[PDB]
């Protein structure tokens, strides 16, 4: 896994659910 | 390579803050000669011959100073912003120097591959057009 | 490749539906003709209606697959239209203002100016994005620092009304939608308005990171922006220096030179718009007053022949003398000489009838010449003004064709010499190479050789007759295709003037 | 040719674009608004390519090609702007220190 | 009578050193017109930053004009139009579409954030400049935030919503007997010209490109109407005018009219779109040629207000405005750009001077001679 985006935006809302 | 970036970043922030400082100097530049003239006239040896003149000169100095504090406090504020921003920039710069000089690593290698893709994508944007 | 097999199957179905080999080949020819960008889409669909129109489904697949008044400019308003109340108007504003009369209405920029406008617009867009990000960061920072001091009970019921305490409620929305995607921007704005406690810190952190990322991206793009500006701004001053360059690029095409004479004929002489005077015999007037502009141009030609990549030495030795031959024969300057009631005695007016090749060569000659005749009247003036030049421009033009001087310095050399008087000497190399190539194609062709032989025979006679001209025309037309456009050239020795006329 | 810098829209309909300009409105920058090309799933807001190389962005290699650089690194390493900034800062320092001495005396 | 006069370098007139009140606000530069829009208030911030970093603040008194109120705007505009302007927002335009089509807002007058605040601040800048010029507290008011002349009594066109120029003119007319107006913008001052056709108090001269251009009005025959006859001169020109040609076509007209009209106050528009390399302009002036007009007008020793309009390429308008501001203080400029926030936007040479283009001038001398012939003939009547 060597990404730049499409993952941190999900972790933003994933943190919201926690 | 980060040294180049911080060298570019220095003048822009420095100049923004210096322009702000120039504006603060502008809004109060017409009272410095008046204040200096009042102080010099007060410190004259042939001035104490009328008490009312001393009172009125002190009143004028007090009024000028009451008008002059706001510019000084705004100057402190902008200079503090200058100091903290420059502190951050220098921090970045000297971490960059230390890293570049310690070894005359795979994470920063990956950024080359990530940028190589962008360079490859932009080079092919002219061939394919 | 994902969206190709479907098209292959569709075309196979179309071919099977046609069923005819010859009709299928005709359809293949139609689609190949369209593939050369010669057939319009409407024409293509109207044509395929004839072939595949029988099959409605395949035709539909193809169709959806290929797609009182006073003054000149002022009118008096009527009495009913004069009542637009204004509460701020006092007596003076009523007396000294007008409410009865209302006014009524009745250059190609250089490509590099457009590039500079695009660069400036891109820079301003980046600057506006950064400034909006800064304002939104400040607003979110003050909101976060206000809510952090607030208790937990007020945090739980904290609701953010639209506006965010900003001078413009729409300022931060654009920044939020730019940082996120357009589909999630509305959701993020609603969450900020409804759950500020959990949304403000994380969105502020995102803004803080994006500010640094955008600043780094701007400073990275500034390298290319600086290089573009440095390499384009200097060129973006000569509006005449580049427009005339492209005009010279597009002018010396075979069709265009004959287009000039045909147009002037059909406009002035053939049409007879005046309808009062007979049409003039000739069309264009040219003069050859100076003869020193011949040796230098011949030297330029010999330089090109001695520097050209693709020419043989037996060809070069011929070319080194052909130019001398035409100059000596035409301008009377210095069979063996050739290789080196209508009867009028001692004729001074001579006629040359030839095909497009000689006409194009002569037009190249004259287009090169009028570029040098215009600077004749200004050489002394610019020599006076520079110290407050013909040899200098000659030696500067020498070094380009032989390759001593690069192309760039030629343009800037003449700029200081002539600010706006000279803007036609910047493409001498191209016209010279066109002229030498056209001379080569004159000499090589056999039909052109016969035309030049007929011209030689006609010119060698010092006395002409009425029937001799007709015989010359018939002889030049004997080997000449009728469809070719006929031209005629007449050169006057008395005034050293060469005239032309379109037949 | 493209029509840029005309506010007539009378006989220029023939030219490229020029359908967005008219005598009625003032704006005439619309014809040179950049167009987009979708490459690698993303748009790009597009002979400058031959005159100016774009691939000069490539990062320096570790063999110290600092002096022989891409016309951009030398611009920053040779920029004397830091010295001018230092002089301006120290001039402001002197201008403030004169006043500082003045208030020190007055105190 | 038109005669050819070669251009000469500008030197200040040390005869007078009148006070300069450069009105400015820091919130004007925040407003934006759009994404692809050419009109940007950011050029005002660019010019102000150039002034600040240049060292010109020690001579001029910088102010911050109070925004104008609705009642002040009603001195010239209609209550309905100003009400719509205040009420309209970039969000509720659908409910205001009737007024938008009626008041001509949306095509060249886009609705953006703080639009009413922009109009109010420009009107207040012009109003306060006129107030200072009327009370004798100053003699030059550089209201660079104004320069909005295309707006009409009940219409907004040409990126021009509130006509602050006529408001300042009315303020001057509060106690002045006669006022005069000048233009340098490539377009025509339709609203300002029309505002005072029938009256002698105000004169409106515009040096506007004519023909198939944006305003399409202001021919040589726009003499006037009623008692305002011969009191509104126009000098239509053509594409490609240069510095010397502009000077020769500008100076004699002003000299003649101020000999005849004898103005008691002066206002001078300073449109920056009439320069070389401009986006929406068709001239070839330089900063020297642009500053020539303001220097010439100032040399006559009359109370003048300089407003700032136009300008659609940042560098040209910023440098021109800085040069005009410097020359209004009878100070020649250094002509070298000091480092500031926008140093990267100032060309590849970072020099204050911008070289005018080489493009072909079109104004024939005989046409200009005839134009000033009609101008002088109609001005001689009064
Ligand atoms: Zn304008």
């Amino acid at each position: 896994l060597n990404p730049l985006r499409d993952s941190e935006i999900n972790d933003d809302f994933h943190q919201w659910a926690q | 390579n980060d040294i180049t970036d911080v060298l570019e970043e220095f003048p822009l922030a420095t100049s923004r803050y210096l322009t702000l400082l120039h504006e603060i100097d502008a809004k109060c530049v017409h009272s410095m000669p008046n204040l200096n003239e009042r102080i010099d006239k007060f410190l004259k040896k042939d001035f104490n011959k009328d008490h009312q003149t001393q009172v009125r000169l002190l009143n004028n100095i007090n009024k000028i100073y009451e008008e002059l504090m706001p510019s000084l406090e705004e100057k402190m504020h902008v200079s503090s912003i200058m100091l903290d921003n420059l502190d951050r920039l220098t921090s970045r710069l000297e971490l960059a120097y230390e890293v570049a000089i310690k070894n005359t690593p795979a994470m920063h290698l990956h950024h080359e591959l990530m940028e190589k893709i962008e360079s490859k994508s932009n080079s092919k944007s002219s061939q394919a057009l | 490749n994902i969206s190709l097999n479907e098209e292959v199957t569709f075309f196979e179905k179309a071919k099977r539906y046609i069923g005819n080999k010859h009709l299928y080949t005709e359809f293949l020819k139609i689609l190949n003709l369209y593939s050369q960008d010669i057939l319009d889409l409407d024409d293509l669909v109207e044509k395929v209606d004839f072939y595949l129109g029988s099959n409605k489904e395949l035709f539909t697949w193809f169709k959806n697959f290929v797609g009182e008044a006073f003054g000149p400019s002022y009118k008096r308003l009527p009495k009913s239209d004069t009542f637009m109340p204004c509460s701020g108007r006092d007596d003076m504003c009523w007396e000294v203002l007008n409410d009865e009369w209302v006014g009524h209405p009745v250059h190609r920029k250089n490509q590099y100016e457009e590039t500079l406008f695009k660069i400036e617009e891109e820079r301003h867009e980046y600057d506006f994005y950064i400034e909006s990000n800064l304002r939104t960061i400040q607003c979110l920072e003050t909101i976060v620092n206000k809510i952090e001091n607030m208790t937990e009970n007020e945090k739980a019921n904290f609701k953010l009304p639209p506006g965010l305490g900003h001078t413009s409620m729409t300022i931060y929305k654009k920044v939020i939608r730019k940082v996120y995607d357009k589909e999630r921007g509305f959701e993020i704005i609603d969450a900020l308005h409804e759950h500020p406690a959990v949304t403000a810190p994380v969105v502020l952190k995102r803004l803080k990171q994006k500010d640094e990322e955008w600043r780094r991206a701007q400073r990275e793009w500034n390298k290319v922006w600086r290089e573009l500006e440095q390499k384009v701004f200097f060129k973006s001053l000569d509006h005449l220096g580049l427009t005339f360059k492209q005009a010279d690029k597009k002018l010396l095409t075979t069709k265009q030179l004959i287009s000039e004479i045909s147009s002037i004929k059909v406009d002035q002489t053939n049409k007879k718009i005046h309808w009062l005077t007979p049409k003039p015999k000739s069309q264009l007037d040219f003069d050859f007053p100076d003869k020193n502009i011949f040796y230098d141009i011949l030297c330029l030609a010999d330089t090109f022949i001695t520097h050209t990549t693709a020419y043989s030495n037996p060809d070069k030795e011929r070319l080194k003398d052909l130019l001398k031959y035409f100059i000596s024969l035409f301008f009377s300057i210095s069979l063996l000489d050739i290789l080196h009631q209508g009867i009028i005695q001692n004729r001074s007016i001579f006629n040359l009838f030839a095909n497009t090749n000689i006409y194009i060569f002569f037009r190249h000659w004259t287009t090169i010449y009028e570029r040098l005749l215009e600077i004749k009247q200004m050489n002394e003036r610019v020599t006076k003004e520079i110290n407050t030049a013909y040899k200098q421009v000659l030696r500067l033009s020498r070094r380009l064709i032989n390759g001593d001087l690069e192309h760039q310095w030629f343009e800037e050399s003449l700029r200081q010499a002539y600010n706006n008087k000279a803007f036609k000497l910047y493409t001498i190399d191209k016209v010279t190479q066109s002229l030498v190539k056209h001379a080569h194609t004159l000499m090589t062709d056999a039909k052109t050789a016969e035309i030049m032989a007929l011209f030689v025979k006609d010119r060698n006679a010092s006395t002409t007759s009425a029937k001799d001209q007709i015989i010359y025309r018939l002889q030049v037309r004997s080997h000449m295709s009728n469809t070719e456009n006929m031209f005629r050239i007449e050169f006057d020795k008395r005034t050293l003037h060469v005239s032309i006329q379109y037949i | 040719p493209e029509a840029t810098g005309i506010s007539s829209n009378r006989g220029n309909k023939l030219l490229q674009r020029s359908e967005v300009v008219t005598r009625r409105d003032l704006n005439n920058s619309k014809p040179m608004i950049e167009q987009t090309v979708f490459y690698n799933g993303s748009e790009h807001r597009l002979d400058l390519s031959k005159l100016v190389n774009v691939k000069e962005i490539l990062t320096p290699i570790l063999s110290l090609g600092d002096i022989i650089n891409h016309k951009t690194i030398s611009r920053t390493f040779s920029s004397p702007i830091l010295k001018n900034l230092a002089l301006q800062i120290i001039l402001m320092i002197e201008k403030e220190q004169m006043s500082v001495v003045r208030y020190s005396q007055f105190l | 009578v038109y005669e050819a006069t070669p251009f000469d370098p500008i030197t200040v007139k040390p005869s007078d050193k009148r006070r300069v009140a450069y009105f400015y606000d820091a919130d004007v530069g925040n407003y934006a017109y759009g994404a692809g829009h050419p009109m940007k208030p950011h050029r005002i911030r660019m010019a102000h930053s150039l002034i600040m970093n240049y060292g010109l603040y020690k001579k001029m008194e910088i102010y911050r004009a109070k925004p104008a109120t609705k009642q002040e705007m009603c001195q010239f505009h209609t209550d309905e139009y100003i009400d719509f302007l205040s009420r309209v927002t970039p969000d509720n335009l659908e409910m205001f579409k009737r007024e938008s089509v009626k008041f001509n807002v949306g095509d060249d007058c886009p609705v953006f954030d703080g639009l009413y605040e922009y109009c109010s601040i420009s009107g207040g800048g012009s109003m306060e400049g006129a107030a200072r010029l009327n009370r004798g507290k100053c003699d030059v008011a550089v209201n660079y935030a104004g320069g909005l002349h295309h707006a009409k009594k009940s219409e907004a066109s040409g990126f021009c919503y509130l006509n602050d120029i006529v408001l300042g003119i009315i303020e001057l007319l509060r106690y002045h007997p006669r006022v005069l107006y000048i233009d340098i913008d490539v377009h025509h001052g339709d609203g300002v010209e029309e505002a005072f056709y029938t009256t002698d108090r105000v004169m409106t001269c515009s040096f506007h490109k004519y023909g198939e251009f944006f305003p399409g009005t202001g021919e040589l025959r726009d003499i006037g109407v009623g008692a305002g006859k011969n009191y509104a001169v126009n000098v239509p020109l053509r594409d490609g005018i240069d510095d010397a040609t502009y000077r020769s076509v500008f100076e004699p007209v002003i000299k003649k009219i101020m000999e005849w009209y004898q103005p008691s106050a002066v206002v001078l528009q300073c449109g920056g779109d009439s320069l070389s390399g401009d986006r929406l302009g068709c001239f070839n002036l330089s900063m020297e040629g642009h500053a020539n007009c303001v220097n010439y007008v100032k040399s006559f020793g009359i109370p003048m207000m300089v407003v700032g309009g136009g300008g659609y390429t940042m560098r040209n308008v910023a440098r021109t405005w800085c040069f005009e501001t410097g020359l209004l203080n009878n100070v020649v400029l250094d002509k070298d750009l000091p480092y500031n926030e926008y140093y990267e936007y100032y060309g590849p040479d970072y020099k204050l001077s911008v070289r005018p283009s080489n493009m072909f001038n079109v104004n024939t001398p005989e046409y200009l001679d005839k134009v000033m012939t009609n101008i002088f003939a109609n001005l001689e009547n009064t």
